[PDB]
């Protein structure tokens, strides 16, 4: 074990203690007991390495660096020459880590952990299992110490078999540490997981950076700019995924979607790879987006524009134009990762790097030295398929009726969704390997299927944390995806006329595009490398665990009452193309994505205790519609409701005057008001109307050629008339009392008429009960 | 700068914006079928060497609507400063949505101060689901082939900074020359003026094609298949950004047909005082 | 060369409405109004044309003498492109006439007066079917309401228990002129009697057949009452001041225009050739 084996575990085990020392196991401070714990974890995997970790759980209830004397005494007793180092290499990074865990931030033992998006609500302890019943921040109630004990229980029986490397630390203590309280304390927003991640990001930044305790001791590390900040942002996304045309079929989205988050992760583990750093130094990689606490040396920002430069590259040869990174470093310094003087220095850092990457990314594609040139080459035709759309006859027609021909990107790609339902994960090797199904930038992938053992030095592994059947060689890398999906009689993916045909009502796909409403403004107001790694893992675990619980059927005792357009089956008719991030896009049977749309919001709205709040587009076409139109039509909707008061759904595209006072979007308290209100009087369940309506069913149709008259004019008030007109002539005197009086609440306040809201509560049965 | 401009009173639908290059070859094919074979655009080589097209959006009313000033991206919050704090959200429709303003929220959209983005677009990029005919029987075949619908009194216009000699000899003529149904097209000349201070870093107005001059610029990509033969892609600058280090990105000629196809992107600047970079 | 540009401007009026669907509705872009889309009319005026000299192949062989090597019938039985029966071009159901090649394609007189594609053929359409966009009168009637639009309902009636079921259709009401033009390319001068003489006879197999969707019951029965031929021959555009022909407008019943005026109509076009 060399230093920096050392410190990434020394800065990931520096906290240890306290989830024993809320348990009771001994007596002391959190420093202590932590130490204690371990100094028998050496004797049990044999390995003395646990006993050094001892000295890295030896730090706090601080005077023991007026005790450094003493402090070579108790290292000298456990002779560190054993495994390749000497006294001082060692108090080095002790002092090292001490000065990192005052870089992670600027009383009573069963405080829980306090939610980061509302600060009052919490948790009860859980474990990081999406598969189960997955936790949201209630009332603040004590974490009974039995379940710290069966904490500390499952983390002996999971440490011991564990390996002692980062790879196996980190999704070890991920499991059961997430959401423990870090500091017990009010307010305090950051968990002991995102603690330690942090901690032993820059202890390896710190040692990497060359400084030592003649350094620290000074406190000059938090003056001297010994950091780097890198961000990357993945721009054209939404052109990656989605510019296919109509031969593209479900399987080739969703591989898509996989291949664009297998770029992302190339990159950032080439970028931990290459400058010596554990998974441990990425704050978060989630939609594209990803931000990298690094050491900051002369010869790593050489590294990083190799990196860049080759990745760039890359991108640019590979995928013309339609997908830039733009990595950007900062050099920070120790004093803005702090509130420091009242104001928030690292948010201002942060600020000052997101105006850098926003400067990078209007000069898209900088750094290539033939981009502008003449001289073309011969023999260029676009595929049908991708927009790749420059390749020279290279192109390969197979996966199909085989006299179209195709790229060899989307040639790999449909064979990627053949293996997408039985796929376990992939391996990161070298891109001219056995196997090897898809490139990077640097690396190319070898999908690890249900029986199979590749190795590339790192493992991709889906949506879990145990490895299980991989090697103790390489470096087990999880990574999370939203994976639901509507398996057809044989077990493969649906396409769009596999999914539509499950329509109760009209034959149309349902598609959903959302995004998370003013997340932008939410990461400048968080003052910690722990609060942002914290507010951006729960956010991406929503986005990217939570989503196939809330489709599966779970969480049904806070959703309650959404607009049921039918019975929510076993397994839905629901495919998600990509969710990630903040955003996500799901396609299926409209029935369900109607349904889901109000589920994800509800339960979102559940999840981070109402701080926050969900914009989403709906949209149905024909089964044959193109793509490239289907995500199209969802982002400008998603643009108009995000316009136009910024939490609003938009449900179905709808007729309106041209004043500025009708607008398209739906609030959420106001769509689900409506559905509460019109739904049940006049909808049965499963797509049968109600009993009065029974037999005549042309009745709704006539309430939009009334509403017609209303938005070709709204100051003429035949509309409120023609409505009891209608009504009248059926009998049903009661089920539309608000149109048929013009209210005057709403001509008040300059608020539009209560028919002007009704057809988006009407369409939806109207789709419903056609034939 | 009184560079004047050519509104394009529509009749229906267009297929595209034309994108600032698909009128010069246009007009290519306009003098071509006027003025015989030997006064196009070879013949307009230097008269297009100092004079430019540059497309630009419709109008919706009388508003001239123009880009975007790509140098308020940089330091949008340089600008907003007198806003309240949650002046955030403005940006993204002042980033995000960013797509065409007015011109006295041009002529201060660069220049830095605070403009304001309009809502008044005149697009209707509808989902047309046209034809589906077997001469003697049933055919299901929806194909949709979409395009783009206008407002009621709305319509395309596009600029010309040069010599009105010039615009009277080969533009003007052909620009009622263009007037299966969406080449609805009615022509109304017109002038107008821009403020357009100081010449350091400004906009080019059109699509382009640069002397190898990067800053701050959408990338594009415009294919086109010209008389039969499949264009190549010919990386393109997107409408409204700045390369004023002195351009002059010649136009490019292609191969593929007996005379050869040459393709437009040489610009004309404006007034931009950008705030670093 | 081009000398061209021949503008057929008139009105249709839909006598019993029509039905250019998208319940099923009619086209309605941007401001609520219906409209007859130019390729609707442009497709519907060549099936009849095609139809017409799949009838009439045989016997006309040495004008149009590319129009010889077809021998009617439909490609379908014998499934394959290029089958010489009349037509090919098997897009995803449908068997429509292109002819596949620019050199045939100069000749044929449905496919030179509608163009060809397909691989290696690329023949402009030589005419350009504006939409008919609701003429004034209609606008400012549209104005006060009126309902430009007519839901109408009809059924399936069966006979053994003799139940029905509505299947509504929305039309547009019987009687509204929509402006409608034709802007005709005039390249290849020899070509050009015959072919405005063919325009005009498959716009005569209108007013005696179904536009717009689910015609042969209602629906369709249209009138072209056109009024100005003009002409844009080459000064049009160069200048534009003056000098272009003007023919009469007021009363010309196309059945009667097609020929009883049309070469008194001719002979002033003849006055500029050129
Ligand atoms: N899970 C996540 N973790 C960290 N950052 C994220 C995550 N999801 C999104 N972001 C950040 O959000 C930024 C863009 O998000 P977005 O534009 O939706 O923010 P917003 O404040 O909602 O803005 P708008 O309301 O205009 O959409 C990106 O820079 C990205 O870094």
């Amino acid at each position: 074990m060399e230093i920096d084996e050392l410190t990434a575990l020394g800065g990931l085990l520096h906290d240890i203690g306290k989830p024993v020392q809320r348990a009771g196991l001994y007596s002391g401070d959190h420093s202590t007991q932590g130490a204690r714990f371990l100094r028998d974890l050496a004797e049990n995997t044999g390995r003395a390495e646990y006993e050094l970790l001892s000295l890295f759980s030896e730090f706090h209830h601080k005077g023991h660096m007026k005790n450094d004397e003493l402090m070579i005494r108790r290292i000298k007793e456990l002779s560190p020459e054993r495994f390749g180092l000497t006294m001082e290499d060692v108090l080095n990074a002790l002092w090292i880590v001490y000065e990192a865990d005052n870089l992670a931030s600027g009383p009573q033992a069963s405080r829980p952990l306090y939610s980061v998006f509302n600060p009052g609500k919490a948790y009860p302890w859980a474990e990081l299992d999406f598969e189960k019943e997955l936790p949201v921040p209630g009332d603040v109630f004590s974490i009974r110490s039995q379940d710290y004990r069966e904490l500390v229980k499952r983390l002996w029986e999971e440490l011991s078999k564990a390996k002692l490397r980062s790879d196996r630390l980190l999704p070890v203590l991920e499991k059961y540490l997430t959401f423990v309280s870090s500091v017990t304390s009010e307010g305090n927003i950051i968990s002991l997981y995102d603690h330690m991640r942090m901690t032993s990001a820059i202890a390896l930044a710190m040692l990497r950076a060359g400084c030592t305790a003649e350094d620290v001791r000074s406190g000059r590390c938090r003056k001297e700019k010994r950091f780097l900040l890198i961000e990357g942002d993945f721009s054209g996304i939404q052109d990656f995924i989605y510019r296919v045309s109509g031969k593209g079929t479900l399987k080739y989205l969703r591989a898509r979607s996989a291949y664009l988050e297998l770029i992302g992760w190339d990159v950032v583990l080439e970028i931990l790879s290459r400058l010596g750093l554990t998974r441990a130094n990425v704050v978060f990689n989630a939609g594209g987006h990803f931000m990298i606490i690094a050491q900051n040396t002369p010869d790593a920002v050489k590294e990083l524009e190799e990196i860049r430069a080759k990745a760039v590259e890359w991108l640019y040869r590979e995928f013309e134009s339609d997908l830039y990174l733009a990595i950007e470093w900062e050099p920070v310094s120790g004093r803005e990762f702090g509130r420091e003087g009242g104001k928030n220095l690292f948010a201002e850092a942060r600020k000052r790097l997101k105006h850098k990457l926003t400067v990078r990314k209007l000069k898209r594609f900088g750094e290539i030295k033939g981009l502008f040139e003449h001289g073309h080459t011969e023999r260029l035709a676009e595929c049908p398929v991708c927009g790749r759309e420059l390749p020279e006859g290279k192109l390969e027609p197979s996966a199909s009726d085989p006299e179209t021909k195709v790229c060899p990107t989307c040639n790999r790609l449909v064979s990627l969704g053949g293996n997408l339902p039985k796929l376990l994960g992939f391996g990161r090797t070298a891109k001219n390997d056995a196997g090897v199904l898809v490139e990077g930038p640097f690396s190319g992938f070898v999908p690890y299927l249900q029986g199979g053992r590749p190795v590339g030095e790192q493992i991709l592994v889906k949506n879990t944390l145990n490895p299980g059947e991989i090697p103790e060689s390489a470096q087990f890398v999880p990574y999370f995806v939203a994976d639901y999906f509507k398996k057809d009689p044989k077990g493969g993916v649906a396409t769009f006329e596999e999914l539509s045909m499950a329509s109760t009502g009209t034959r149309r796909l349902g598609v959903m595009k959302g995004d998370v409403d003013r997340l932008g403004e939410f990461f400048s107001s968080m003052d910690s490398p722990s609060k942002l790694a914290t507010a951006s893992r729960f956010m991406d675990y929503f986005f990217k665990g939570y989503i196939g619980a809330i489709i599966e059927g779970k969480f049904g005792y806070i959703i309650g009452d959404v607009p049921s357009l039918r019975d929510w089956p076993e397994e839905p008719d629901i495919v998600v193309v990509y969710a990630g991030g903040d955003d996500f896009f799901i396609v299926g049977a409209w029935d369900q994505i109607f349904e889901l749309a109000f589920r994800v919001r509800r339960a979102f709205n559940a999840y981070t205790g109402g701080k926050l709040t969900l914009s989403v587009g709906l949209g149905y076409f024909d089964e044959r519609t193109p793509i490239y139109r289907m995500a199209d039509v969802v982002s400008e909707r998603l643009d108009t409701a995000k316009d136009e008061g910024r939490n609003r759904v938009f449900v179905v595209g709808r007729s309106r005057p041209l004043d500025g006072k009708h607008k398209l979007s739906y609030e959420w308290n106001h769509y689900e008001e409506l559905w509460r209100t019109y739904a049940p009087r006049i909808y049965a369940g499963n797509g049968r109307l109600k009993g009065k309506l029974e037999s005549k069913k042309g009745l709704l149709w006539k309430l939009l050629e009334i509403r017609e008259l209303y938005v070709r004019d709204p100051n003429d008030v035949r509309w409120a008339y023609l409505t009891a007109y209608l009504l009248g002539r059926h009998g049903l005197s009661d089920l539309f009392p608000e149109l048929v009086g013009i209210d005057t609440k709403a001509v008040e306040r300059k608020e539009p008429q209560p028919v002007y809201w009704v057809d988006g509560v009407l369409k939806i049965v109207l789709m419903a009960v056609r034939r | 700068p009184k560079f004047i401009a050519v509104k394009l009173i529509p009749k229906g639908p267009f297929r595209d914006i034309p994108r600032a290059d698909t009128l010069f070859g246009a007009i290519g094919n306009a003098i071509s079928a006027i003025h015989g074979q030997s006064a196009v655009e070879e013949l307009v080589d230097a008269f297009v060497g100092g004079a430019r097209i540059s497309s630009a959006f419709p109008y919706s009313g009388d508003t001239y609507y123009l880009p975007k000033p790509l140098s308020v991206e940089p330091a949008l919050e340089g600008i907003l400063t007198g806003l309240d704090e949650e002046e955030r959200y403005t940006t993204a429709k002042r980033l995000r949505k960013a797509k065409y303003l007015d011109l006295k929220n041009f002529e201060l959209a660069l220049r830095l101060r605070p403009f304001t983005i309009p809502e008044e677009i005149p697009y209707a990029r509808v989902d047309v689901p046209r034809v589906v005919l077997d001469r003697v029987t049933q055919d299901s075949s929806i194909y949709f082939w979409e395009e783009i619908r206008f407002r009621e009194k709305s319509g395309v216009y596009f600029l010309y900074s040069g010599p009105r000699e010039v615009f009277d000899g080969y533009i003007a003529p052909a620009m009622r020359f263009l007037g299966w149904g969406a080449g609805l097209f009615e022509v109304e000349f017109h002038e107008m003026k821009i403020d357009a201070p100081g010449s350091e870093y400004s906009v080019t107005l059109s699509n382009a094609l640069p002397t190898k001059t990067p800053v701050l610029w959408r990338l594009l990509r415009k294919g086109g298949w010209s008389f039969g033969r499949r264009k190549p892609r010919m990386t393109f600058i997107a409408e409204g950004s700045i390369v004023k280090n002195d351009p002059g990105g010649m136009e490019r000629l292609e191969l593929g047909l007996s005379h050869e196809v040459y393709v437009y992107g040489l610009t004309f600047p404006l007034g931009v005082e950008l705030p670093e970079g | 060369r081009f000398y061209g540009k021949i503008v057929i401007k008139g009105k249709i009026k839909a006598v019993t409405g029509l039905h250019i669907g998208s319940n099923p509705v009619i086209k309605d872009p941007h401001t609520g109004l219906p409209y007859i889309p130019g390729s609707s009319l442009k497709g519907r005026l060549r099936s009849l044309f095609e139809i017409l000299v799949n009838s009439r192949l045989g016997e006309w062989r040495e004008k149009y003498p590319s129009l010889a090597n077809y021998s009617p019938g439909s490609c379908r039985p014998d499934n394959q492109e290029n089958c010489g029966k009349f037509f090919n071009r098997k897009i995803n159901r449908g068997w429509i006439h292109v002819c596949p090649d620019y050199e045939t394609a100069l000749a044929c007189p449905v496919c030179r007066l509608f163009g060809a594609s397909g691989k290696e053929s690329n023949f402009p359409s030589r005419i350009i079917v504006r939409d008919a966009f609701l003429t004034k009168e209609w606008e400012e009637k549209w104005r006060a309401g009126e309902a430009i639009t007519e839901a109408k309902i009809e059924v399936g009636i069966d006979r053994v228990t003799s139940q029905a079921n509505p299947r509504t259709n929305e039309r547009v009401v019987a009687g509204a002129e929509f402006e409608f033009e034709i802007i005709y390319n005039v390249e290849n001068t020899t070509h050009w009697r015959d072919d405005i003489k063919n325009l005009l006879t498959a716009m005569a197999l209108l007013e005696d057949s179904y536009l717009g969707g689910s015609g042969s019951r209602g629906y369709g029965k249209v009138k072209f009452i056109f009024d100005s031929f003009e002409f844009r021959p080459l000064d049009y555009y160069r200048t534009g001041k003056d000098e272009d022909i003007v023919s009469i407008d007021a009363r010309e019943k196309s059945v009667s225009d097609i020929l009883s005026g049309f070469d008194s109509l001719f002979s002033e076009v003849e006055g500029k050739l050129e």
